[PDB]
RNA sequence: ACAGGUUUGGUCCUGGCCUUUCUAUUAAUUCUUAAUAAAAUUACACAUGCAAGUAUCCGCGCCCCGGUGAGAAUGCCCUCCAGAUCUUAAAGAUCAAAAGGAGCAGGUAUCAAGCACACCUAUAACGGUAGCUCAUAACGCCUUGCUCAACCACACCCCCACGGGAAACAGCAGUGAUAAAAAUUAAGCCAUGAACGAAAGUUUGACUAAGUUAUAUUAAUUAGAGUUGGUAAAUCUCGUGCCAGCCACCGCGGUCAUACGAUUAACCCAAAUUAAUAGAUCCACGGCGUAAAGAGUGUUUAAGAAAAAAAAUCACAAU
RNA sequence: CCUAUAUUCAAUUACACAACCAUGCAAGAAGAGACAAGUCGUAACAAGGUAAGCAUACUGGAAAGUGUGCUUGGAUUACC
């Protein structure tokens, strides 16, 4: 705080600065970032090593731009499927692809930052947003042809009941506390779930920073 | 005084106790650079041994070496503590007997 | 409606000690505080810079200051309201009469 | 307390019991009175007497006197709206100041013993901790429980001792 | 309410204090009768010791 | 103190003596320290059973909801205190660590008949 | 303070010093066992090991906990909140930087002046007034963590850290040096907390349970220390002879020493007991002819008192 | 610049600077205190053998002596 001979701190300042710069300036191309030792399984940046559950996914399969490098137009309007949704759910899920911004760092092309538009469990989100997870190696594109057997998906309703008990000792605080003003309705206090609803963990977050209102 | 002239002054204050021959410390450790002997004051005599020590402060001081007989020599170290002896004049310090090179007084035998 | 000032001071009434800069009043504000150990009331004093749009102050006069919802430097935090007590022109408050200290300067009885 | 003319106010006992409060609205309160005059007096024992004990109890109220400015004693109350109380203070006694005063722009009984009780269910009966904020440190304290081992020696199976040299062997 | 009674008793104190104050007045009128009587005789003593 | 992050949350705080452990349930910043400052006391656990063989717990339900209702994050025990209270549902843990404990005392059961023999 | 000892041939007064109480460190002497609490010379230098990971790759965490009191009169209390984070649409909520100020806040005035420390204009500049702080302590100098559910600060040094010295335990253990000052190079994540995970769960020298130590309490298995002139509970016989020595203060020792040294008896504390050092406490709401103190004189300033009743003025040696 | 992005830079220059402090050591110098059963005196205390003392001046081995004003913290024993 404020004492009258406080003394001015310049190289607080100074270093501030040339941090940010040379954080700008030295900023890593993400070529050689996620940049992998598949002998060792060791990033050569980070110095860190992969988790014991991901080796075989990432010896056998591949990542998204290494699929999309080898489309006519860098993969445009096609649709992308990951191996782990494969596994895990029945119903369709995909990605629509509507920008792709490969790095060209890259000897070999494999690496950039994507956008589109997802469908997961069948469901369809009406928004444009940028891909998460790219890198993984989980990617697999489908083909034209059968475009149209993915795409296709069995609409079905969905059975959890809208409503629950209170837990036991909360549902005798709300009927106490009911007869105590004098209600004497015997109907039972019911806990609605409308908006308890919580995607699973596979749903991909967006990345794009929070506009606040 | 009057209550503006309290007021104006504060309440008095427990002046801090002014330090002392142990700097503070209840012990210091100090080699021994001289043996010799001092008269006490006036009114009652004999001939007191002390020596002179240098303690770990680096200050050189007369020390007193309490009990009957004793064997002590340059180079000694010896652990001084803060009693002062009230014949000699200057006197403020006292060997420890029983630690180090001053050991405890031998029964006679 | 937000308008504010983080200020303690939000209405003092104090006395004006100088008025040497251009239309800034300085002026000394009194308070009782109680000194702990004799339990008695004296009065501290702190000065405060005032707004004064029109120069209006005499050294002297009693007056009223209002803190300003935003600091117009460093040091003024406050403009100046009214002027309670001109300096040796005061008019009574109570029977609204021109006085001179403990005197009627014109007589409340005599209207007419 | 020895010097000064009345010393039993300038004891905190003396202080404390002068009720007045005034209402939020209350920032600065100005008092004008004479040093002469027969009709003044009230006035004067006013500033002698209850200021102080006024101002113990509203201690972010400034209060200021002013003497022989005025032929005629007065209060004016300053409030926050920018209105001002002129309160004219002549014939009237100590007490009838401070009563009236306590009028105009105090506190209900009501109000305070309200507040009073929102300041006394600010420390619970049931919480635990520091001698300073609770009534109970630890839980060894209350009867049926079990008791602080620095009194009470545990049974060895509770000591977790005996269960390390059980697990071991 | 109690800005309004408040007031109302000024101005009741205010009628009062008139009421003294005339009192006062009267009062004093008959203090410049006795003091001008006095001054009257004074003056008229110097002149004739000076003449 | 000044933190860079992290939430209100309702956990244990740990006071006790060697050996007699004892419990003040706290509404805290998560990023302070276990037993030091705190916003608010909501309850004590005293683990040890007493006289009667009874564990006291208090919960001061109406704060705690309040909290609950600000956002504040719970730590799976007092979780599992709230479950037990029937404040909150069980907790999914609890149920399966009851599971659990009950197939374990099946395959004593049987090892034990096995063993006799 | 419920006070006591000590100025003198003596009495009274004034005035210091000391005793008696309570705690902590260290040392000496003594020491049986448990439990609990606490663990402390060092902002000097550090060998070795460990103290931050989790996770289907991204990410998220990584002086947060933990450490320390070096610096700074820092600051307490209180306004006002940008920002971060959590939750949810928003609104809320937690932590709250910067900016502030009713009040309070170490010593020193032999530190008494600081030397640009203010304001206006308005457009944000040109320009203009000549101010601002301060004996109600400015500006300096010294000392210093704290007002404690906690707070403030630091993170090898150069207030800072781009750079530069240079190669960092003020994480847990350890170790050199240094000091009167001396805990394990230990076991677990089983509980709480924290991180991460959708999750079972993993990690954590935080912490839990242990190890060490009369540092303190308590419990019993444990007896030793100090003292015996007065203050102040308690002494006898030898030895010494102003020597040797003793004492907190008064004082003791010159051949009949209850005061030294040892013995006999006693007193008093007791697993402790003395000594040394730091605290707690302690000065004046008392005084000023003779004891410390009315400043050689008057006037005003600042600041205060006015608290009820009146007054200014005539032989003589002011200047 | 048919989805879209990429990239660059941000260091100097002008001077002053151990004065000024603190902390040690020092050729040396001066004082105070403690100090003989020492040397020289007798200043003070009794009209202390010239009553003491204050300010100031000058003088003297040393206490101190003298001047000028001032003080009683001296007396003049009181029908003398
Ligand atoms: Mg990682
Ligand atoms: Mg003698
Ligand atoms: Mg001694
Ligand atoms: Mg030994
Ligand atoms: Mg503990
Ligand atoms: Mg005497
Ligand atoms: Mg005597
Ligand atoms: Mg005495
Ligand atoms: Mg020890
Ligand atoms: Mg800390
Ligand atoms: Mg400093
Ligand atoms: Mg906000
Ligand atoms: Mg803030
Ligand atoms: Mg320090
Ligand atoms: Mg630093
Ligand atoms: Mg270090
Ligand atoms: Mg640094
Ligand atoms: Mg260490
Ligand atoms: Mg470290
Ligand atoms: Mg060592
Ligand atoms: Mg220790
Ligand atoms: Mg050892
Ligand atoms: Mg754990
Ligand atoms: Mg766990
Ligand atoms: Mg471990
Ligand atoms: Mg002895
Ligand atoms: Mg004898
Ligand atoms: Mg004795
Ligand atoms: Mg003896
Ligand atoms: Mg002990
Ligand atoms: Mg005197
Ligand atoms: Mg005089
Ligand atoms: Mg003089
Ligand atoms: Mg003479
Ligand atoms: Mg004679
Ligand atoms: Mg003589
Ligand atoms: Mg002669
Ligand atoms: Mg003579
Ligand atoms: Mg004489
Ligand atoms: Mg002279
Ligand atoms: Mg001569
Ligand atoms: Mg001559
Ligand atoms: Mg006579
Ligand atoms: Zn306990």
């Amino acid at each position: 705080m404020a004492r009258k001979k406080v003394r001015p701190r310049l190289i607080a300042e100074l270093a501030r600065r040339v941090r940010a710069l040379r954080e700008q300036r030295e900023r890593p191309r993400d070529s050689q970032r996620y940049a992998l030792d598949y002998e060792t399984m060791m990033r050569p940046h980070s110095g860190n090593r992969l988790p014991m559950r991901a080796w075989a996914d990432v010896r056998h399969e591949s990542r998204l731009l290494q699929l999309l490098n080898r489309l006519p137009l860098f993969g445009l309007g096609r649709l992308v499927t990951r191996k782990s949704w494969l596994w895990q759910h029945d119903e369709p899920c995909y990605w629509r692809l509507t920008r792709v911004r490969p790095d060209y760092a890259a000897e070999n092309l494999d690496h950039g930052k994507a956008w589109g538009i997802l469908t997961f469990k069948g469901k369809t989100e009406s928004e444009a947003r940028e891909i998460e997870q790219v890198m993984y190696h989980d990617w697999r594109l489908v083909p034209k042809h059968e475009e149209e057997a993915f795409t296709a998906f069995t609409l079905v309703p969905e059975d959890t009941p809208l409503s629950v008990p209170y837990p036991p000792l909360l549902r005798a605080m709300i009927l106490a506390q009911r007869q105590k003003y004098g209600d004497t309705s015997t109907e039972e206090p019911m806990l609605n779930l409308e908006r308890a609803r919580i995607d699973p963990w596979d749903y991909p977050a967006k990345l794009e920073a929070k506009t606040k209102t | 005084a009057t209550l503006n002239q309290m007021h104006r002054l504060g309440p008095p204050k427990h002046p801090p106790g002014k330090m002392g021959p142990t700097a503070g410390r209840p012990q210091l450790k100090g080699v021994v650079l001289r043996t010799f002997i001092r008269k006490p004051k006036k009114p009652n005599s004999a001939n007191r041994k002390c020596c002179r020590v240098r303690l770990s402060t680096g200050r050189e001081a007369v020390c007193f070496i309490p009990g009957e007989g004793h064997s002590l020599q340059e180079h000694h170290v010896v652990l001084v503590q803060g009693g002062r002896t009230q014949d000699l004049p200057g006197v403020k310090l006292t060997v420890v007997r029983g630690k180090y090179d001053c050991g405890h007084v031998q029964k006679k035998k | 409606s937000i308008a504010r000032s983080s200020v303690h001071a939000k209405w003092v009434v104090g006395k004006v000690i100088g008025t040497a800069m251009q239309k800034t009043a300085k002026v000394r504000v009194t308070r009782l505080v109680l000194d702990p150990y004799l339990l008695k009331y004296f009065n501290k004093r702190k000065t405060y810079f005032a707004h004064d749009a029109l120069q209006q102050c005499t050294v002297g006069d009693i007056v009223l200051l209002k803190a300003l919802p935003v600091p117009r430097t460093k040091h003024v935090k406050h403009e100046l309201a009214e002027i309670i007590f001109k300096v040796g022109q005061v008019i009574d408050p109570v029977t609204g009469k021109p006085c001179a200290g403990t005197t009627y300067l014109e007589s409340p009885i005599s209207p007419e | 307390p020895m010097k000064g003319r009345f010393p039993i106010r300038r004891t905190l006992q003396y202080l404390g019991q002068g009720d007045v409060v005034f209402k939020d609205s209350v920032k600065v309160m100005t008092v004008n009175y004479n040093t002469h005059g027969e009709l003044g007096e009230g006035a004067r024992k006013f500033v002698f007497f209850n200021i102080p004990q006024i101002q113990y109890k509203n201690p972010w109220v400034q209060i200021t006197m002013f003497k022989n400015m005025t032929p005629s004693p007065f209060l004016r109350f300053y409030l926050d709206s920018g209105e001002q109380v002129l309160v004219d203070v002549e014939s009237k006694s100590n007490k009838e100041i401070v009563e009236h005063i306590r009028k105009i722009l105090g506190k209900n009984e009501e109000t305070l013993e309200k507040e009073e009780q929102e300041k006394k269910q600010l420390s619970h009966p049931a919480h635990f901790g520091p001698r300073k904020y609770c009534l109970r440190e630890c839980m060894c304290e209350v009867e049926g429980q079990v008791p602080c081992p620095g009194l009470v020696p545990l049974p060895k199976e509770m000591t977790g001792k005996y269960k390390a040299a059980l697990k071991a062997t | 309410e109690l800005m309004a009674w408040n007031q109302a008793e000024n101005q009741r104190l205010h009628e009062l204090r008139l009421a003294r104050l005339r009192q006062e007045a009267l009062e004093q009128e008959r203090r410049q009768a006795e003091e001008a009587v006095l001054q009257a005789r004074e003056a008229q003593a110097w002149a004739q010791l000076k003449e | 103190r000044a933190y860079r992050g992290g939430h209100l949350t309702i956990r244990l705080a740990l006071g006790g003596c060697t050996n007699r452990p004892f419990y003040r349930i706290v509404a805290a910043h998560s990023k302070c320290p276990r037993d030091g400052r705190f916003v608010e006391q909501l309850g004590s656990y005293d683990p040890l059973p007493n006289s009667h063989g009874e564990k006291l717990v208090a919960l001061n339900f109406d704060r705690i909801r309040h909290w609950i209702g600000c956002g504040a994050h719970l730590s799976k025990p007092v979780e599992k205190l709230l479950g037990l209270s029937g404040f909150y549902p069980l907790h999914p843990m609890m149920i399966t660590n009851a599971e659990r404990l009950r197939r374990k005392r099946a395959r004593e059961v049987l090892l034990a008949s096995q063993k006799t023999d």
